[PDB]
């Protein structure tokens, strides 16, 4: 803030919130950050361990152990890097697909952008994207 | 040999002359009016200058020297470096496990730090206990441990058939099946930058270090249920841990805050400065006479005499990125230990003074009104593959079905 | 619980082979809170605390011979 | 024509002995510490995690790691009747 430095060189780690996280930099992150499946503090700590720990009231929990808004959950979008928001959820139209004729379907139950079928990266999480009988 | 009574100063009793430090080697039996002393089993006793030495049975011990990138080993009676296991990364701990499936490879398990966004990891490899180099390639498998920070510590329990951990940024310490498959926290308060740890089968003990704002070294069961400190003051850095099977269950640590190596019994009733200006140790061994410990700041390996006797010996110089000595032998640790566990645990049996208890992995409970059985799912083990095997010098090369197979000497031939 | 079976305090029971083994099997320990000494000959003395075996004239002669008791000033 | 390393900006730069055309041979030489030339190939050593990489001398194409020596590791000489 004042380009002598005098505001930083002397100071210590300030002590976390009650809902804030606390990373091995001595940094404090919010505690919606954790398990976000985003590398908040540099470390990744904030994504440590997290299948052995509950979640939000407000968010739903990917097999991964990462937590994701509960209205993202079969949506049909995967959301988790997992796709397990999508993989589980009831079937969607008395057709028995869980995508419309005008987008395409895949193994974990999700609903893909046509085109995107065959183009570089699987777009589907394991679904058989790229697979030459689509190509 | 007699000492004066106090129930009666006219009379004479004898002292136990087993109950003063160093007196011997291996062990010590009293006498009225003398002692004597001998080895154990697997041991010989040869004259020396400075007396009876033990001496152990079989192929002479090595040394295991993990680099940041490698780990090498040393022949202390040829005085000579081996090649074993190249391109890694970040290695900090080893620990062995001699003959887990009765061929001739030993079994290697070493922890490998967090480099960024990438997660550490604890690794299994094959030690071939007979003379080998690069001509036997080593492959690596994972235990697929997650979440792993700073694996700084590691033990191996051969009875139980356990891997023990501590990670200093998890802040716990953590028992797994030997493979991966099952993994159970057992210390996850108090604890401040734990630093190192040992096991010991035969009384169902564990021992570890912490490094943190308050030093201590502490000792629990092997399935966590009790907990004691038996060092508190005077500690700085502990950071490393040994113990020593053959001299009654006693316990060795290093300090590099305070330059010191010392020792304590496993009850913490006796402590002792066995090496002082010891160069900022790190890690320490212990086989038959000799105390073996690493310098962090200059990569240097010393040996002395455990009891402190004498003078000490600089016996290499391997580069700053050594971390850790191990010492590799048959009876090191004792393979003859029997496992307690009767077959009735689900997923873990853990060893306790005198017995076992049985464990569930984290987040599961035990079935309800049952202490063997657990809600959780059964996983098969993970056997590894094969190893190269090539005993005299010859080559491996592995076939079109990924079979390793051997090239022979022209002095030699067989299968391996 | 039955059929000939040891029991533990737990509300647990294990096979009768169990019972006095040299292995703590209940939780409680009470299968070997308690099993009866196999000695030595008759012109001997015991001591558990060792596992070892003396001649009965050591039991009291100013030596102690067995570090955590049963000589000397106890038995004399 | 000389070339130097630095390691302050993780740089290994060419000059003539005149001084007359400056070039960046590498740059993220990741704190470069010691130079040598052969043939089509300019060979260097970082000094944080011992290792010795190599590059065209010109510049084009890739960077390749080949060696990890400790950290101990002060200098890289090529050795060779044609050097001199
Ligand atoms: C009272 C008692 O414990 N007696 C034992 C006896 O049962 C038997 O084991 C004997 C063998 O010589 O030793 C003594
Ligand atoms: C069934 O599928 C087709 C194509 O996706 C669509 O035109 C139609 O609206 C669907 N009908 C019902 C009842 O879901
Ligand atoms: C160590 O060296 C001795 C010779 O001094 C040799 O007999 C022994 O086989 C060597 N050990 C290994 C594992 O190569
Ligand atoms: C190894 O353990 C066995 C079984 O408890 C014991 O009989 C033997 O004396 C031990 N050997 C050594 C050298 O400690
Ligand atoms: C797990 O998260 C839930 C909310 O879904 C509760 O906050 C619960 O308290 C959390 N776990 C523990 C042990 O508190
Ligand atoms: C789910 O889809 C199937 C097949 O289309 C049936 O339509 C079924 O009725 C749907 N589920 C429910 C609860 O309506
Ligand atoms: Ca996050
Ligand atoms: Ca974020
Ligand atoms: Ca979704
Ligand atoms: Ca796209
Ligand atoms: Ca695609
Ligand atoms: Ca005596
Ligand atoms: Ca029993
Ligand atoms: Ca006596």
């Amino acid at each position: 803030d004042c380009g002598d430095n005098s505001d930083e060189e002397s100071c210590v780690p300030r002590e976390c919130t009650e809902s804030e996280f606390r990373c091995a930099d001595q940094q404090c992150i919010p505690s919606r950050w954790v398990c976000d499946q985003e590398n908040d503090c540099g470390d990744n700590s904030d994504e440590r361990d997290c299948e052995m720990k509950t979640c939000h009231p407000e968010h739903f929990q990917c097999t991964s152990g990462h937590c994701v808004p509960k209205a993202l959950a079969c949506d049909g979008r995967a959301d988790c890097l997992d796709a397990s928001d999508e993989s589980a959820c009831p079937t969607r139209f008395p057709n028995g697909t869980y995508c419309p004729a005008a987008m395409f379907e895949c193994k974990n139950h999700v609903c893909i952008q046509s085109f995107w079928i065959c183009d570089g990266e699987n777009d589907c999480v394991d679904g058989s994207d790229e697979e030459i009988h689509l190509c | 040999g007699f000492k004066p009574s106090t129930l009666d100063k006219n009379s004479c009793q004898d002292i136990n002359e087993c109950e003063e430090f160093g007196i011997c080697p291996q062990s010590c039996r009293n006498s009225k009016g003398s002692y004597e002393c001998f080895c154990v089993d697997g041991f010989k006793s040869m004259s020396t200058h400075y007396g009876e030495r033990c001496a152990a049975d079989g192929s002479p011990p090595l040394l295991l020297l993990p680099e940041n990138v490698r780990i090498r080993k040393y022949n202390i009676s040829s005085e000579k470096f081996s090649e074993y296991l190249e391109e890694e990364e970040h290695i900090q701990a080893i620990d062995y496990d001699w003959d887990p499936e009765g061929i001739g490879l030993s079994v290697v398990y070493y922890t490998v730090l967090s480099q960024g966004s990438q997660f550490g990891a604890i690794k299994r490899a094959y030690l071939p206990d007979f003379e080998s180099g690069s001509n036997n390639p080593v492959r690596e498998v994972d235990l697929g441990l997650k979440y792993l920070m700073q694996p700084d510590g590691l033990a191996v329990d051969w009875v139980g058939r356990h891997i023990y951990w501590s990670d200093a940024k998890s802040q716990r310490i953590e028992v797994a099946t030997l493979d991966g498959r099952y993994r159970k926290w057992l210390i996850t308060t108090q604890l401040d930058q734990p630093a190192a740890i040992a096991v010991n089968p035969k009384l169902g003990l564990m021992f570890w270090t912490d490094q943190g704002k308050q030093p201590k070294i502490e000792s629990a069961w092997m399935n966590g249920e009790h907990r004691s400190v038996l060092a508190s003051a005077n500690l700085g850095w502990p950071n490393g841990l040994s113990i020593d099977y053959l001299n009654g269950d006693r316990i060795y640590w290093s300090d590099s805050k305070e330059d010191v190596i010392e020792s304590i019994k496993y009850d913490g009733t006796d402590r002792r400065l066995i090496i002082n200006d010891a160069m900022k140790p790190f890690s320490l061994d212990i086989f038959e006479d000799q105390l073996y410990w690493v310098a962090k700041e200059k990569g240097e390996v010393w040996r002395q005499n455990k009891f402190g006797k004498g003078n000490k010996e600089k016996l290499l110089v391997v580069n700053p990125w050594l971390t850790q000595v191990r010492i590799f032998h048959q009876l090191r640790y004792n393979q003859s230990v029997s496992n307690p566990c009767k077959q009735v645990c689900s997923h873990l049996c853990l060893l306790r003074p005198g017995g076992y208890s049985c464990a569930c992995p984290q987040g599961s409970d035990f079935v309800t009104g049952s202490t063997v059985e657990c809600d959780a799912a059964s996983e098969l083990p993970i056997t590894m593959p094969s190893p190269c095997r090539c005993m005299h010098g010859g080559s491996c090369y592995f076939d079109e079905n990924d079979l390793p197979k051997c090239k022979c000497s022209s002095g030699y031939s067989g299968e391996y | 619980c039955g059929s000939g079976n040891f029991r533990c305090d737990n509300g647990y029971c294990i096979p009768a082979s169990w019972r006095c083994d040299g292995t703590r099997d209940c939780l409680d320990d009470t299968d070997e809170i308690g099993c009866p000494p196999r000695s030595c000959g008759s012109g001997f003395f015991l001591c558990p605390a060792e596992g070892t075996c003396i001649p009965s004239s050591w039991v009291c002669d100013q030596d102690k011979d067995c570090s955590d008791g049963a000589d000397e000033q106890q038995n004399c």
